[PDB]
């Protein structure tokens, strides 16, 4: 069995000819994206902007969006460029699906666990750490990342910032695992930062949740 | 030793909008595009290339790389949220096989 190597001329023959087909990513076209990007899952992409809570309703605020097995959608809500401390605070941002949809108010149901990360606010590079988990939780849910999970949050305000992600369950112990992931994600280093907060809990906000490092 | 112009130009153009990318002008790009293989379906030429990098997550099919998708953020500077149901609702997927 022979391995990368290609030391001769033959597996390989330079000759092609009305070559059918021609896909273009975005990356190399920067402006005519030919092709469309599929997934293997289900998110959609909600957006609150707490501020008419007032009176208005967690419902009313919440900006349901983006809902498909793609990039350029997901994507385009970061465009906006508002990160977990380049936006007004006192936010949230929700993008799941692949195993249930409703909210924190049922997704819990789902994932049954809420993997929080509080942090006082820094504003470097966070927002690219936060996101190459969630990004690829939900872009890479096939395995590995998102082995089983059913989806992330987001939730900012006074302190700085804070991201919520949600696991189908699968055990809790993996959980503490994937969230030691997080941890370091939060730009933190010994600080523990990480919040455990279980679905039982979260519907009904009962005190003492899980854990809050 | 020379006969003729041995300068000849091949499609140029590269000159459109001041740097600019609007959610209707990527998405109208769509309107007009091709259906796709799947991430390492296709090779992007530009500095770039999803080869194998998330297709070692195992079980791959649809697997975008933590970094490739954000290249994408690159370009995909486009506020969407309106011509996304235009667009996105068109989003075609196709399934990595071929092969057997
Ligand atoms: C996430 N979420 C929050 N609220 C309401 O807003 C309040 C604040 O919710 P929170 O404890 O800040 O939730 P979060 O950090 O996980 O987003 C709660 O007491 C809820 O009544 C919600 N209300 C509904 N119906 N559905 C939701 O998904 C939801
Ligand atoms: S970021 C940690 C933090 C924020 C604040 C609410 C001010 N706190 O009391 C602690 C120190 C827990
Ligand atoms: S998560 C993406 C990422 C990580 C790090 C190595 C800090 N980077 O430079 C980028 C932004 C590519
Ligand atoms: S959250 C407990 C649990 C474990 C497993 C057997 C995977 N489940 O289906 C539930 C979610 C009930
Ligand atoms: S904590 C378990 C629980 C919470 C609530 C949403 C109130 N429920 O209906 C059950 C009893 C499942």
């Amino acid at each position: 069995m022979s391995v990368e190597e290609v030391s001769k001329k033959f597996e390989e023959n330079v000759s092609v000819d009305d070559t059918t087909a021609t896909p273009k990513t975005v990356l190399s076209d920067s402006a005519h994206f030919d092709v469309k990007h599929p997934l293997n899952t289900k998110w959609t992409l909600w957006y609150t902007k707490p501020a008419v809570d007032k009176s208005e309703s967690w419902s009313d605020l919440l900006r349901p969006v983006t809902s498909f097995q793609t990039v350029e959608e997901f994507w385009a809500i970061i465009q906006n460029i508002p990160e977990p401390h380049e936006l007004p605070l006192k936010s949230d941002y929700h993008v799941f699906r692949n195993d249930v949809r409703p909210e924190w108010e049922d997704e819990a149901n789902a994932k049954g666990g809420k993997w929080s990360f509080q942090l006082c606010g820094k504003g470097a590079d966070i927002d690219e750490l936060w996101l190459c988990t969630l990004l690829a939780v939900i872009g890479e849910t096939i395995d590995e990342d998102d082995s089983q999970i059913n989806g992330v949050v987001l939730s900012i305000r006074k302190g700085g910032n804070k991201f919520a992600l949600w696991t189908k369950c699968e055990d809790k112990e993996p959980l503490l695992r994937i969230g030691g992931k997080f941890k370091q994600v939060l730009k933190l280093t010994d600080d523990g930062h990480l919040e455990f907060f279980p679905h039982c809990s979260a519907n009904g906000r009962h005190p003492q949740p899980s854990i809050t490092l | 030793g020379s006969i003729g112009l041995e300068a000849e130009i091949e499609t140029t153009t590269d000159e459109t909008d001041d740097g600019t990318n609007t959610v209707s002008h990527i998405l109208n790009v769509l309107k007009d595009a091709t259906p796709i293989e799947d991430v390492f379906s296709f090779n992007y030429p530009e500095g770039i290339e999803g080869p194998d990098i998330k297709y070692k997550k195992e079980h791959v099919k649809y697997t975008y790389g933590p970094t490739f998708l954000l290249q994408f953020k690159d370009k995909l500077n486009v506020k969407a949220d309106a011509e996304w149901v235009q667009s996105t609702a068109s989003k075609i997927v196709i399934p990595p096989g071929m092969g057997r």
